[PDB]
């Protein structure tokens, strides 16, 4: 009773949206580095036995339907739910590829009674996004609530930047699906998430010629509303 | 290194 059911016949959706190119006219940069977290998420959660959707360049409002779509899908006889995003965001906001999406209305999908199907089930929502324009410089060394079982593991703290390497793919990422690898038939989730923590905020440290975004660091947030222990295994 |  302190881990949520897992053994239902499928694990669930694994939904991954992989915004690289953005209209011209929103004047945001291309995400080079993305398609390899897109490539290595889908590995990742294949070895988990979830099924894995890639969507790539939505748009906002394909963004908005498709996670209505999905949330309209019965989902009886599955364990859990994933849902992967990877663009350009700020506070509160993802990007689709021609303007923003307010993550809230998103996740709104899925709350307990909106989508019957998965009340009481696990929720998870990975972010790879920016959530502001902070830098860190670093230190040297009967009823239940319509908002429970959900899960934000967020790249990167409120309010800050969040660092993508154009070849290796974003810190964040590749740290994620690197302990999942290693650590989900061993432990807990929130505890491979610690370990996440722990690895971008040791091991990354950004390189530019500008001084401004020189020798920056970072660390992941995990906003937990679950309330069972979860285990992939 | 890039930022999203």
């Amino acid at each position: 009773d302190n881990s949520y059911k897992m053994d239902y016949p499928e694990m669930g959706l694994c939904i991954i949206i992989n915004n690289k190119n953005f209209h011209k006219s929103t004047g945001m940069t291309s995400r080079s580095g993305t398609d390899v977290d897109a490539a290595n998420l889908r590995e990742t959660f294949r070895n988990l036995k979830y099924e894995v959707r890639n969507k790539n360049d939505l748009t906002r409002e394909e963004i908005v339907e498709l996670m209505r779509d999905v949330s309209k899908e019965d989902h009886s006889k599955r364990s859990s739910f994933v849902c992967v995003l990877l663009s350009h965001g700020e506070a509160g906001i993802i990007f689709g590829t021609n303007g923003p999406v307010d993550l809230k209305k998103i996740t709104n999908f899925f709350r307990g009674d909106r989508c019957r199907s998965l009340t009481g089930k696990p929720k998870l929502f990975i972010i790879q996004a920016c959530r502001g324009t902070e830098l860190d410089c670093g230190i040297e060394t009967h009823k239940i609530p319509v908002e429970a079982d959900f899960l934000y593991a967020c790249s990167t703290a409120p309010g800050y930047y969040s660092w993508r390497n154009s070849k290796d793919g974003s810190w964040f990422i590749q740290s994620l699906c690197a302990m999942l690898k290693q650590y989900a038939d061993k432990l807990e989730f929130m505890h491979i998430l610690t370990r996440v923590n722990r690895k971008v905020a040791t091991e990354f440290e950004s390189f530019s010629f500008d001084a401004t975004f020189h020798a920056k660091k970072q660390i992941p947030c995990i906003h937990s509303m679950l309330t069972k222990e979860l285990y992939f295994y | 290194d890039e930022v999203d």
